[PDB]
Parts: C-alpha cells; structure tokens; sequence
RNA sequence: AGUAGUAACAAGAG
RNA sequence: CCUCUGAAUAAACUAUU
RNA sequence: AUCUAUAAUAGUUUUU
C-alpha cells in the first residue's frame, strides 16, 4: 500500500496530542520543551520562492 | 614559547583579538565548520568539468619555490593566481607528475608499521591457500559480522579511552582505566610506543585501525570471523563457493567456537542415524575447520563441551565432563536432569521460553577468581557455597549460581527496558540476556532473593543483599567459606567408555554423557567448515538441509519414483533423508512417519490420483520408523533457527511452495528446480493423498450440508460424502474408503 | 582523584579538598568523606561560627591567615544577618548540590 | 531557430 | 573596450576513514 | 554469547 498525500493531511495538533499523551507523569520541564515544536510548527509559515 | 609570541600578536590585533574573547571553547566547533559554503552538489560533473582546465589543483605556495614553472617542453606546472578564501594557489596535474619523477626523495621505512593492517591483509592474501570450485545451492544469510576485529577483550569507549591515555595523557579528563584488560593494554601499548617519533594524531588513528572493534550486517555464508569477511566477495557468491584458507595465524577462540558448532551438528545428525557411532566417527573424519583436519584439532583441543567430549570419545580422548556458563566451569558431580521447555513471564511483561533442566543435581563451579560449590533442583537452588577472592569476584558467583538456579524470583527480579529479541528480531539466549541484565546491576535480584538465619558453622562467614560479611542473617542458601577450592582436580581429563548410541559411561559404569545433553541451539562457525561427502550439505544449517534435501528428490526424480512405485521400504531407508528427520521434532517423528506412509499406501491403492508434488513435499517425512495412529494432520513441523515452521499437507506453504506456471519448486524462498511433468499425473481434480483415510471428491457440495473442521471427521462411516474445511480457506467435498 | 580537589599543595605534594560549613562541621566532614571515599586528600572545613576540622587535625596554614579567614567568614555572616538573608542562606544548604531542571 | 516542458536557457554582473 | 564568474533541501540508512 | 560509540565525505530510499 501507499498513502496519499501523507504530509498535508497530517495535522500538527494531532502530533501534540501524541506527544502529551507519550510524556505522562513526567517532570514539567521535559513536557514542555517536547511540546514547544509541534507549536512553532502549527503556526508556521511558508516562503513562496524566488517567484 | 612561540605559542605564547604568536597569542599575543593575534591579541594585538582587533578582529582576532574580538574572535578570541567572544568565542568559547563550545563555539570554536562552531566557527571552524563556519565558511562561505562549498557549492558542489554533483562532484563527479564538477570534476569532469575542472579537469578540463588549465589548473584545477590547489597546492601551497611552497610550490613556486620547488618546482619549475615550466617543464622541458615549456608546458606550465602552476601560476600564481590565489585560491579564493586563502592563500594557496593553483597548479596543474603535470606539477603532480613531475614532482613524482624529478622531486627529491625521502625514506619510507616506517610506513609499513603506521599502515601494519593493509599490509597485514596484503600477507594474508599473499600466503593464502586456493581449493577446489564447488558449485551448489547457496543460502545466504543476513547476520552481523565483524569487519574490524580490534582488540579481542575491548569495546569501542574502552578502546576510545585506552588511545586517549596511550597518545593524549593529559587530555583524558576524568576517565580512570579500572578494566583489567583495558589497563594491560594501555602498559603494553605505552612500552611498544616508547619513545616513538610519530605524530600523536597518526599514532592516534594507528591505534584505532589496529584496536576499534567494527560490526556490520552483511549476507554471509560459511565462515564469519574477520579474515574470512574480508574476502567474502570472493570465496562464496551465488551458486559457487571457492575453498580458501587465510594465509596468517589463527585464533584459538575461532577454532574453539568452529569445533563446538561442528561437533553439535555432527552429533545432531548422527542420533538420527541406524548406527549413530560410526555415523559419527566417518564424520568427523570427513570434516574440516579452516583448513585443518577436525582431528588434529580434537586432538590438540581442550575444548569443555558436551558434543566435543562425545566427539573426543567416539576417538578414545580422555575428556572432561565440564561445560561452561557465565564464565565458570561447571562439572555435574551427581544428579540427572531432562529438558523442558517451560513457558514464563518476566518481571518487566514479557513472555518467553526457557529450557528448565529438571531433577536434582550437584555441580562444583571454577572460576578464574572464584570458587563454589552448588547444589539445585528443579528451579531451585538447594544450597551455595562460595569462597572468591573479593567482594566482587563473590558477588559475581552468587550472581552466576542465581541465574544458573532458574528460580521464579530471579526471573520476576527483571526490570527496566530489557529485550530478548535482537535489533533485526533474532531470538537471543534468555539465560545470557538475564546475564548480562543481572550482572550490570543485581540490587533488585538481591534484595527480592531474600534472607534466611543461618547456624553458624565451621566459621564460615555470611552475606546480606547489601553484600556485606554478617554473621546472624545472610542470603536464602548462600554462604560464604575460605578452605573451598578444589581446583586441580577440574583439570582431570578421564578414561570413558562410548556406547553404540553415543551413551559416554566412566570406567565404574556410570553414565556421564548423553546426545540429549547436547544444546539444540543451531549457531554459526567462525572459521569455515568443510565436509567431504556425496552429500556436502549433510552437516549443514536447517535452510540449506531442507533446500538440497528436496533438490535432491527432484534431480533423482526418475529412480525415486520407480522405487517409490515398486519397492518402498528400500526408499524411505535412504541415507539422504536423515539429515531433514533431525529437523523435525523428535516427539513427532514416528507419527508424522505413521502419517505420512498411510497417504502413500492409499495412494497406490486407488489409481489415476498421483501428484507429483504431494509425494515429493511427504516424502523426507516416512524415513523414520512408524508409529500408527488415527490423528489426522494438516501441517508438519520442522525445527528452523528455534522457530518451528509448519508445511502445509494441502496447497503450498511458507516453506514448501510450488508454482504451476512455471513448474518451479521454492523451498524457503531458494529455487530447488522445476519438476517435469509425467503423463501419468491425474488430470481430474482428485486428491488422495491429504486426509488419513479419506478422499477429496471435489469442490463444495451444499447437499450434504455445513463443513465441519478436520478433528471432527471421526463420526463418518463407510461410503458417506462430507464438505470439510481442509486448507487454507478451503471447503471441499470428500468421502470416507 | 575521583572528583575535583578544590587545591594542590606542593610543598606537602597532595590535594586539599575545601569546604565551607553552615552547619556543624563534623556532619559535612562526614558527608565529604563518604562521597571523595578516600584518605589521600587533605580534607580542610570551615564554617561561620569560628568552628573547624581538618585530616588528622592537621592544618597546612599558619594560625594568622586560618584567623583571617574565621574572621572573614564571622564578617560575612554579620553582614548577612544584620539584612535577615542568613536564615534561609542556613537552610538552603542541604539543597544545594542537586540540579533542579527550568 | 533549437534544447526543453507547467519554466527556463538561448551569457550574467560590475 | 576592459575586469571578475560558471552555482551547497529534511530524515534514515549504506560504504570508507 | 552480546554488539545503535562519535565526526567528515559521497551514494540510495521516502508522486494529488
Ligand atoms: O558461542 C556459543 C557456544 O559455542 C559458546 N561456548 C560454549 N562452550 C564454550 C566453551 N567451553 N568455550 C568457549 N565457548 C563456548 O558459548 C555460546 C553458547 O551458545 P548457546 O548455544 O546459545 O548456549 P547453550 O545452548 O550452550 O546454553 P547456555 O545457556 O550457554 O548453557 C551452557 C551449558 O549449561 C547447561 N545448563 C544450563 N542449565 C541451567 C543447566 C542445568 O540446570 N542443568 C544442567 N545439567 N545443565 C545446564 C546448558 O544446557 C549447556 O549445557
Ligand atoms: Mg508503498
Ligand atoms: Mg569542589
């Protein structure tokens, strides 16, 4: 099997969500520097090129 | 003091003195990777291109003053243009070919010794020893082997540290040598390097080419020990193999290692055989391991394991009746057991087999610095008995004699992340995966053994899990002496008697070995093994049996069916199968055999149902003596690397799969060759040869109405048509003789 | 050694491992030892109330500069004291070698 | 013109 | 006219050192 | 019996 358009249907919310539920009853710190990619990268933006 | 002159000149300067005190050390990495950037995305265009110019290299500009800007003929060697981002210029391939002509000379005497390995493999090769072609059924298999071999006792951070103390002692840090080994390297490398006059980054690198140990997953067959990986490209290939022989010293371990595999197998084959002595003894004379006759080496061998002491005395050796675990020698004293291969779950969730030795026994172990005596039973150490030299070589011991006991509490002690599969999902030894857990921390193991108040006696001190000498409460069944040694005696090889069936009896009476104490773990040799027969595959891996087993039935497919059709017992008492009858399950033997010969007998009785490939899949299982029974089977099991891989009687299967299109036969995935057809074959849908006392009519009839499983077809009587759910998915309508 | 000395000490050829003691000294003599686990450096403890401790009861320096620093250190701690920072300052001490990650 | 193919080259810059 | 220049995505793995 | 040490270079795999 392939799977179509993989990358522009997967969501980084649902990456957070992973990664929040991965790192349980761990020490806050941890959390919180795992967590801070899938925000920059939910909020990312795209440069167009050269045109 | 130059050093310090040209520090203080950089300071003097604005910008360097800037780079100097704003850089860290940390960022110095940083800056020295920094640069314009190297635009090259396709080097070979890029080189192709640049060497179609005047002057593509870059040479320092010590050049200009060694080399003359012109050559006889007037051809220009270099200009004076700059490289851009430094301070070298550019000069041409000709400056290169004429230095190497004209330029003066030097003496390269010390080369050899800074590149030792190379030319190490260049009197490898030179001194090597050619064989004969031989051309066969190869099967690769894809295993990790060693490229480099390094140092015998060190890893890569040892091997790291050792050249770090060895070329950089101020630049270790705080790295303290505390390994036995890793110390006696770094005193003998520091006196062979005394006063040596080579640079400290080439000794640096010297030291890693000859000490770094270097691993790699690569398909190999025969031999995987580094001088035979080395010219793997040309020893074995796809359908041929060249008999070849390093030309260097060999070493012992490899041998050992090589003798102990080939012993197992030997051994293994030879039980199955009418007369399992000589069997073993033409082997063993018919085999070689790298090079050298296998009795040479038994002879010359202290080897402590039980198929070379079954070995040694099928020969009329003396041996030892000793094998190793865990680094100790253990020696069986009294007692019996028999293997069984029990189910249990680990502390940290997981599931998996473990053959428990059963019954009562009593074993002395030696050590190179530790001693004990033990005593155990059926997952349960009766008693321990250690007298080590310290703290740790005791610990060792009692860590060893745990594990060894196979005691529930050892196995629940298991913690953390611990895996007992390899990283391409091999099966690993459980009992040396909890080794290797237990001896890197055994806190836990110890403290969930448990305690127990203790008499004592003869003065002989105690033990606490926190491992300290107390005198009222000490660990459940260890103590700890000081008089306990016995260690001549270890090494005292004795006269044996060997029974036809390989049964090894000491000169009272008693048995001492037996096949059955042989490991059925199937491994790999470090040098390669080399057997001279009509069958060069007798004492080979499980695939390679299977694949030449059934080549052999298809190329001899003209005699075997005549035999097969007029006389066969004589067929089913051939030598070839024996090596495939060691795979199947010894439990199942004779009723697989039962089995099978009923399919064949009904066969022959009923006419115009002969399937070519039904009686080739069946035929490496009637070689065994029958047993009789009504089971009905749909697969049969083989034993292949620990995994029991079933062959379906009905269709094709993972192992056993023929193609119609093509007529090809595939025997785990190698090509065993194409069956020709015969005009006899059935050409009517109509099987004979898959149920005990049944026949398969046809496809699915509604009429007589729901399938019922296999199992469940001891109700029918004679003449009564039924739809069964035989095969994979598969209902089909058969009746009962 | 096993871990870093705080001196080295030519004359007697040796390393000294300093500490400075908030609390009696002899518990953190105690607690020094059991971590370096050694008896070839000189261990030399201090402490604010004019207490100290040393190996064998041996100490390197003459008595002039062993009272300039229990000086220096009453100084310190008057200092300290007269803005009411040494309560906390005293029981921060036991918490002070472990690394809390933000 | 030609290469080529979803956008370019068929010299660019100072 | 003259001077200079002929173009380096991410992850993993493989090989060599 | 186990076997993921680092860093450089090149090559391969990963489309509505
Ligand atoms: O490389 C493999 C093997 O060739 C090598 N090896 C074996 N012997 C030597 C010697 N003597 N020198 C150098 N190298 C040697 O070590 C590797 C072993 O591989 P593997 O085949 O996986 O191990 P094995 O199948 O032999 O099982 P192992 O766990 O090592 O046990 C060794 C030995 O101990 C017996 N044994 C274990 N237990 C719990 C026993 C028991 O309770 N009672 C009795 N009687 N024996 C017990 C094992 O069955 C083996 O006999
Ligand atoms: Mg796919
Ligand atoms: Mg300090």
């Amino acid at each position: 099997g392939d799977n179509t358009k993989w990358n522009e249907n997967q969501n980084p919310r649902m990456f957070l969500a992973m990664i929040t539920y991965i790192t349980r009853n761990q020490p806050e710190w941890f959390r919180n520097v795992l967590s801070i990619a899938p925000i920059m990268f939910s909020n990312k933006m795209a440069r167009l090129g050269k045109g | 003091m130059e050093r310090i002159k040209e520090l203080r000149d950089l300071m003097s300067q604005s910008r360097t003195r800037e780079i100097l005190t704003k850089t860290t050390v940390d960022h110095m990495a940083i800056i020295k990777k920094y640069t314009s950037g190297r635009q090259e995305k396709n080097p070979a265009l890029r080189m192709k291109w640049m060497m179609a110019m005047k002057y593509p290299i870059t040479a320092d500009k010590r050049i200009m003053e060694m080399i003359p800007e012109r050559n006889e003929q007037g051809q220009t060697l270099w200009s004076k243009t700059n490289d851009a981002g430094s301070d070298r210029v550019m000069v041409s391939p000709l400056a290169v070919t004429w230095w190497n002509r004209n330029g003066p000379t030097t003496s390269t005497v010390h080369y050899p010794k800074v590149y030792k390995t190379y030319f190490e493999k260049v009197e490898r090769l030179k001194h090597g020893t050619f064989g004969p072609v031989h051309f066969r059924n190869q099967v690769k298999i894809r295993r990790r082997v060693d490229i480099n071999p390094g140092h015998a006792d060190l890893s890569a951070k040892e091997a790291q540290d050792v050249i770090m103390e060895v070329v950089f002692p101020n630049e270790v840090g705080a790295r303290i040598l505390t390994s036995e080994s890793q110390l006696t390297i770094t005193k003998e490398k520091k006196k062979e390097l005394q006063d040596c006059k080579i640079a400290p980054l080439m000794v640096a690198y010297m030291l890693e080419r000859e000490l770094v140990r270097k691993t790699r997953f690569l398909p190999v067959a025969g031999g995987t020990s580094s001088v035979y990986i080395e010219v793997l490209h040309l020893t074995q290939g796809t359908c041929w193999e060249q008999m070849y022989t390093p030309g260097g010293e060999v070493r012992n371990d490899d041998v050992d290692q090589s003798l102990i595999i080939a012993a197992r197998n030997i051994v293994r084959r030879a039980t199955v055989s009418a007369d399992p002595l000589a069997s073993l003894l033409e082997m063993c004379h018919s085999t070689q391991i790298g090079g050298v006759r296998m009795v040479d080496i038994l002879r010359q061998n202290p080897t402590e394991e039980q198929a070379v002491d079954i070995c040694k005395a099928a020969m009329g050796l003396r041996i030892s009746s000793s094998f190793s675990f865990g680094g100790f020698t253990f020696k069986r004293t009294s007692g019996s057991s028999v293997k069984r291969e029990e189910e249990v779950l680990t502390g940290n969730l997981q599931t998996l087999k473990i053959r428990v030795h059963e019954g009562y026994e009593e074993f002395t172990m030696v050590g190179r610095r530790a001693t004990a005596i033990l005593r155990k039973a059926t997952r349960r150490l009766i008693q321990l008995i250690v007298s080590g030299k310290d703290e740790q070589s005791i610990a060792e011991a009692i860590i060893v004699a745990m594990v060894f006991s196979q005691e529930d509490c050892m196995i629940k002690a298991v913690r953390g992340d611990l895996n007992f599969v390899n990283r391409a999902n091999q099966r690993l030894n459980p009992m040396h995966q909890l080794l290797r857990h237990f001896q890197k921390d055994a806190k836990v193991l110890f403290q969930n053994w448990g305690i127990e108040p203790i008499d004592n006696v003869m003065g002989m001190i105690g033990i606490l899990p926190d491992m300290t000498p107390s005198t009222e409460m000490s660990l459940r069944g260890v103590r700890v002496s000081k008089m306990g040694v016995d260690e001549y005696s270890s090494t005292e090889r004795v006269v044996v008697s060997i029974d036809r069936f390989l049964r090894v009896r000491d000169q009272r009476g008693n048995v001492l070995l037996s096949p059955e104490e042989v490991s059925e773990t199937q491994g790999t040799e470090k040098l390669t093994i080399t057997y001279s027969s009509s069958m060069m595959w007798e004492i080979n891996g499980p695939e390679s049996v299977l694949v030449n087993t059934y080549q052999w039935i298809i190329r001899n497919w003209e005699n075997v069916k005549i035999q097969w059709s007029q006389d066969p017992t004589m067929l089913y008492n051939k030598m070839e199968f024996e090596p495939f009858q060691s795979l199947v399950p010894k439990a199942a033997r004779g009723q697989y055999s039962g089995f099978v010969r009923v399919l064949f007998q009904q066969m022959r009785d009923v006419l115009g149902t002969f399937d070519t490939v039904q009686i080739i899949k069946l035929l490496p299982f009637a070689a065994a003596p029958p047993e009789q029974s009504r089971m009905q089977f749909s697969s049969l099991t083989v034993n292949v690397r620990g995994s029991g891989m079933r062959i379906v009687v009905r269709g094709n299967s993972p192992v056993f799969n023929y193609n119609k299109a093509t007529k090809r036969l595939t025997v785990l995935g190698k090509d065993a060759g194409a069956l020709m057809e015969d005009p006899d074959e059935g050409t009517a849908g109509v099987e004979s040869a898959v149920l005990r006392g049944f026949l398969i009519l046809g496809k699915e009839n509604k009429r007589y109405g729901p399938a019922l499983s296999i199992n469940e077809l001891s109700n029918l009587a004679k003449g009564e048509k039924a739809n069964v759910l035989i095969g994979q998915g598969d209902v089909v309508l058969v009746m009962k003789r | 050694p096993k871990f870093l000395p705080d001196l080295y000490d030519y004359k007697e050829n040796r390393f000294i491992e300093i500490g400075v003691t908030r609390r009696e000294v002899h518990i953190y003599y105690l607690e020094k030892a059991n971590k370096i686990k050694s008896e070839k450096t000189h261990i030399h403890i201090f402490s604010f109330t004019g207490e100290e401790m040393a190996t064998k009861a041996d100490y390197t320096l003459d008595e002039e500069s062993r009272a300039r620093i229990k000086t220096r250190l009453f100084t310190i701690r008057q200092e300290m004291a007269s803005r009411g920072l040494w309560d906390s300052f005293r029981q921060s001490e036991r918490g002070e070698e472990t690394i809390e990650e933000r």
